């Protein structure tokens, strides 16, 4: 009885099995369909890929090879849709976007 | 016994915080109002966290209690699990 | 006479310096003492993990920075460059905190 | 303007403004006229026969609260002429 | 005991996207917390959606509708497309 | 209608004298120590009456004189009546004697209504009128028992027999402690607006019977009470206006005001226009 | 250091000086408790202290409220 | 199909507090919506509280803690008092 | 044995049984204790009583004997704690306070 | 059915004046009308988008009141008086 | 002729005591249908849904106008201008 992961069937990286287990244990519904965890895992993987792309670009702009929370803050806040999704979220050691009001500039 | 440690938030600290926020010129009465606002916010968050801790019959406030209290307020915080 | 900068230049320099950085702007021990003093009212002999006070400080700093940004916006709207307590009160009134 | 809420006096510390030194700077006639509006005991019968301000006549718990209430009422707009006319009409209704 | 997390999967995705870029531990914790937050949001929304219609199960349709409700615009479109492709590939296998 | 009266022992003493009672005075009890209170004929206590939110959930009636508070701001007057008309060791005077005789058989509501229409009592009560709510209650010894009279209560509450009719301080001290321990909800350091006063027989008469300096002290206290009554009933509007006008005309008023400014300026608040300007 | 006792029995420790007036002590009491000095009266050795006098003119004192 | 509502109980409470006052249908619907909203808020908070401590039972303690978390101040104190009195009376009957 | 309602045992007007059924059917937890529905019913009854009492006082101040949504809005917005509880809630036909 | 266009101008100037008067506005400028039209259009777009998503999930073609109530609740603007 | 600003005060006093709707039914209904036509074709609406939408929109606009008036007063003016509305929406975090 050779075991093949459900994640390997759909070409995903995330643990579909773990997602299914968390769905069952979370009391979200009386029963859980089989197709739901695949969809959820694909969505999570896509969002993580987008975040990592933007963070990597921001980190490379700073001439560093490690993604630090500052890069994540810059990537999240510099994108309209990601900022809208995470409007109420605070990131530890994130800093602020560089911007200065026009009127405060010297005359 | 600790008393009147709200004065521990010195004027230069508030000045630095305002500088980070993009403030150029600051009045003299800002500091007291800022201290009051900070005290109110900390009171609310600590009250929720202490209630969470009391429910679990523990005597040590953990990071998860603070994170949950913040999430209840709508101030979701990442990085501390 | 020694070198003396015009008012408002050091303000811009500090603004850039503190906007390009990410470290904590409030010293650890005063904040920890304040947190313990505030918590003394609800329950006695409480003990705090270090990560708890760290998270509290992070949240407080973020909240204060956002409040100061909104206050500066109101002050600019009032045709002034100096923030005053009326601006903070107006910001907290509009936000729904009062 | 001694009766509009917009006066400087609403933001002025009257208790330190009016005191023994302020009373002394007044002329004798004005001093007697003002003292005639004081109670009968705060006006100590002096050796010369002229009534004098007691050492604790203006620095009073009652006088300080009276000054604070007067400033607050001036803030509330009680002392404006229109409110005075309304009060007079109310008094006419009463009697 | 053990404390599970999504560290290795995020590491694999990062290596797929940017092969030469590393990631600090605090950034890893932030990413894990973000993943957990998104998962709980979507699961709660799907649960409420299923309860509204008086059903008993969570299927792919509820997940798709919840994704459409939460993610705005282009994120929603791309997520729906990726989910559809993954579901079709899984059902074909 | 009637107006609130400040919780001052001199004010109550002047009220008692206006009512016609003689040989008795009101002293102030500044602490709960047993030495603070001696031979007394009645206790008057003020804590509050704002606790009216969680609402909605015996032959001695013919002897005790209890009048229900059917008019506002008469709590002090009702407390004074409860202390006096239930005590037969003081000269009630013709006015209170007639009031007690006429209103003895009436119901507590009728007693309060008849009190409210009394001209002399109303004039004395309103003589001190100025040109979070607080309430007055009384503790009285009646027939060797403690009775608490409050105008908002149905009838006096019996707190048990006295140790003695002449010596009744300590039994009421514990009741006062209980009352304090309820308003502050445990920790006594929450509310401190309590006030306690004792209706005691004239100290001057007792000292003379037994102290010349004590008589001087009593006379000076009475003079101070007279001064306080005059001040509370004095309107300073014209006085203040004349003083400010004279100072402005003389000239130094402007500089004095510029010097004592009360609020820090250049911070949003409109400081206002100069005196005697517009 | 001086001690102030209230009707409830609360103990207030105040750091004062002999030249401090009654108004200064009442202001310190207001700072520690928030009760305005105009509603505060001080009694020492069974005698209520009048306004304008100093401590040297007349330790544990008693505070009363109006 | 029956559609349940809290109309009769609200009317009983209203007659308890105001014997002579009636209520229109619109106010009745508003009161029913308010009751349902408060019920679901407290239930969700209690569910999350129970889930955090890795327990599987909702007891009176979780409800009390949720009430302390939601209602501010005097409302919380009075609600706790009422709940304790009701449970104490019920437990011996 | 004679049927005696659980709401009658605790001296409450709200239905304990319906609350218990809703808690079980709402998937709020795997198991529901016996004491939880009584506590929840008591809390709901207290809140309803407070709101209805304030609305009745407001209606009486308006010389009317029937409660309408305007009275509910006036009662809610004039109470500090109730307004703080319902800060994000909009009442239909509520109007605004005269200010 | 007829094609609905320019119904944003159906929110007439007197209506916006009345709405401002209810809010306690004493004096009104001229651009407030267009700004209010834009804001109202955005708010309606968001709410109707969520409501239509809810309706489409249930395989209906008639938008009920419960869908609107659920959309408002999900947006944090809980509305009483129409059930739920 | 009344002085300017009197009719405005009377209208404010009149409208702040009434709870009726302020927008005409049919224009709002047509606007709702037009907006909804884009997301999905051939939709149908119960009248109660339209009423709920109208109530929510009116409440939102009233709150926005109150905040705008507060901002305008803060700017030392009595006339609201679009920058006040923009500032209010920015501070609320809605943009």
């Amino acid at each position: 009885a050779k075991a093949k992961t459900r994640s390997s069937r759909a070409g995903l990286q995330f643990p579909v099995g773990r997602v299914h287990r968390l769905l069952r244990k979370g009391n979200y519904a009386e029963r859980v369909g089989a197709g739901a965890p695949v969809y959820l895992a694909a969505v999570l993987e896509y969002l993580t890929a987008e975040i990592l792309e933007l963070a990597g670009n921001a980190a490379r702009d700073n001439k560093k090879t490690r993604i630090i929370p500052r890069h994540l803050q810059l990537a999240v806040r510099n994108d309209e849709e990601l900022n809208k999704l995470l409007g109420r979220v605070t990131i530890a050691q994130g800093g602020v976007l560089p911007n200065i009001q026009s009127v405060l500039l010297p005359k | 016994v600790l008393r009147d440690n709200i004065q521990g938030i010195t004027k230069p600290a508030i000045r630095r915080l305002a500088r980070r926020g993009g403030v150029k010129r600051i009045s003299g009465l800002i500091y007291e109002e800022t201290r009051g606002v900070l005290k109110v916010f900390l009171e609310n968050v600590i009250r929720d966290a202490v209630t969470y801790t009391e429910h679990a019959k523990r005597k040590t406030v953990t990071a998860m209690d603070v994170v949950y209290a913040l999430k209840r307020q709508g101030r979701t915080l990442y990085g501390f699990g | 006479k020694p070198h003396r900068y015009r008012p408002g230049t050091v303000a811009l320099r500090e603004i850039r310096r503190y906007q390009k950085s990410t470290e904590l702007l409030i010293r650890k021990l005063p904040f920890q003492r304040l947190v313990r003093e505030i918590a003394q009212d609800f329950k006695t002999d409480l003990r705090f993990q270090s990560s708890a006070v760290m998270a509290l400080q992070e949240a407080s700093e973020a909240y204060l920075v956002a409040l100061f940004e909104d206050t500066n916006l109101c002050a600019i709207h009032a045709k002034r460059v100096t923030i005053m307590p009326k601006d903070i009160q107006l910001a907290r009134r509009i936000r729904g905190e009062r | 303007d001694f009766e509009t809420p917009g006066s400087i006096l609403v933001n002025t510390n009257l208790r330190a403004l009016i005191n023994s030194r302020t009373f002394h700077a007044l002329p004798s006639h004005f001093q007697q006229q003002l003292l005639f509006l004081l109670p009968e005991v705060d006006r100590q019968v002096g050796t010369d026969g002229l009534l004098r301000l007691s050492s604790s006549a203006l620095n009073n718990e009652f006088f300080t609260h009276a000054a604070q209430s007067w400033r607050e009422r001036l803030a509330d707009g009680e002392f404006t002429h229109e409110m005075q006319v309304r009060i007079r009409q109310e008094m006419e209704k009463e009697k | 005991t053990r404390k599970e997390s999504y560290a290795i999967y995020v590491y694999k995705v990062l290596k797929q996207v940017h092969p030469d870029t590393g990631i600090s531990s605090k950034a890893m914790s932030i990413m894990n917390s973000f993943v957990n937050d998104v998962f709980e949001r979507i699961a709660g929304e799907a649960s409420r959606l299923a309860h509204y219609n008086k059903r008993s199960t969570i299927t792919s349709r509820e997940i798709q509708t919840a994704v459409r409700l939460l993610l705005p615009g282009e994120l929603a479109k791309h997520a729906v497309s990726e989910g559809t492709k993954a579901v079709t590939k899984y059902t074909s296998a | 209608g009637w107006l609130e009266l400040e919780s001052d022992p001199g004010l109550f003493t002047l009220l008692v004298e206006d009512f016609g009672v003689k040989g008795v005075q009101v002293e102030e009890i500044y602490d709960l120590q047993s030495k603070c209170q001696g031979p007394v004929y009645g206790f008057i206590f003020l804590f509050k009456w704002i606790e009216e939110r969680r609402s909605r959930r015996d032959d001695i009636v013919n002897n005790m004189f209890f009048a229900h508070q059917l008019i506002p701001n008469s709590c002090a007057t009702h407390a004074l009546l409860s202390v006096l008309l239930n005590c037969s060791s003081v000269d009630l005077g013709p006015t209170l004697s007639r009031m007690k005789d006429f209103t003895k058989g009436f119901s507590p509501e009728s007693k309060g209504y008849a009190i409210g229409n009394a001209p002399e009592l109303a004039k004395a009560h309103n003589s001190h009128a100025r040109p979070e709510a607080f309430h007055f209650v009384s503790y009285v010894p009646i027939t060797g028992r403690l009775f608490e009279l409050d105008g908002l209560k149905v009838y006096p509450i019996d707190h048990g027999p006295w140790g003695e009719d002449e010596e009744w301080t300590d039994k009421a001290r514990r009741v006062i402690m209980e009352r304090i321990g309820l308003a502050t909800a445990g920790e006594p350091y929450h509310d401190i607006r309590f006030n306690l006063m004792a209706v005691v027989p004239d100290r001057r008469i007792k000292y003379e019977a037994r102290y010349e300096a004590c008589l001087k002290e009593e006379v000076e206290k009475r003079k101070k009470f007279k001064i306080d009554d005059q001040r509370r009933t004095h309107n300073y509007d014209e006085f203040i206006c004349t003083f400010i006008s004279m100072l402005a005309q003389e000239g130094m008023l402007a500089n004095l005001v510029e010097q004592n400014i009360s609020v820090r300026r250049r911070q949003g608040v409109s400081i206002g226009r100069l005196h005697k300007q517009r | 250091q001086i001690f102030v006792k209230t009707l409830t029995g609360k103990t207030i420790t105040l750091e004062v000086e002999p030249s401090d007036t009654i108004e200064n002590v009442k202001a310190k009491i207001q700072d520690k408790e928030g009760i305005p000095p105009d509603q505060q009266r001080l009694i020492f050795a069974g005698k209520q202290l009048e306004d304008g006098r100093t401590l040297s003119d007349y330790s544990t004192l008693h505070l009363v409220l109006r």
